[PDB]
């Protein structure tokens, strides 16, 4: 058998990215994407209405979040 | 008064310690000033007026 040629063809790019990157930086981003939607979900904890909707619906750990002081006590 | 709530007394035992005093309220339609109960919101008065 002999090869007189080549069987290749270009692939699809950008200049800077192909997609032969971004096939494997695609899990990766994905799990940087959870991250940094965990950051977020740390760093904005201290938000009484993000507290109210997703910070007391957690199942066990929910409820260490209320303090139901009474409204006997509280000035507003 | 609010900071005395939920330290020392209760909302209800605070609201009535407060209307014991009388405060400045803005006049009203003919321009006269009027004397109110206090509120939470107001100071502890001081006895003497200056
Ligand atoms: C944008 C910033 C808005 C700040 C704000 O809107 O602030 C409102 C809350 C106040 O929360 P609090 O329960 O301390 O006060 C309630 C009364 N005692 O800020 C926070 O603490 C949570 C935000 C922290 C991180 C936000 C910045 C990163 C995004």
């Amino acid at each position: 058998a002999y090869t007189s040629h080549l069987s290749s063809k270009t692939g699809l790019h950008f200049g800077r990215l192909s997609l032969r990157s971004l096939t494997a930086y695609a899990p990766n981003l994905m799990l940087w994407g959870g991250a940094s939607m965990l950051g977020l979900f740390v760093f904005t904890e201290g938000w009484p209405k993000f507290q109210d909707t997703l910070y007391k619906k957690i199942p066990l750990l929910g409820p260490t979040l209320e303090d139901h002081t009474p409204p006997e006590d509280k000035p507003n | 008064w609010r900071t005395l709530v939920g330290v020392s007394h209760t909302n209800e035992e605070v609201r009535n310690m407060a209307e014991e005093f009388e405060y400045d309220d803005e006049p009203d339609e003919q321009g006269n000033p009027k004397k109110r109960p206090g509120k939470l919101s107001d100071y502890i008065p001081g006895p003497y007026p200056n």
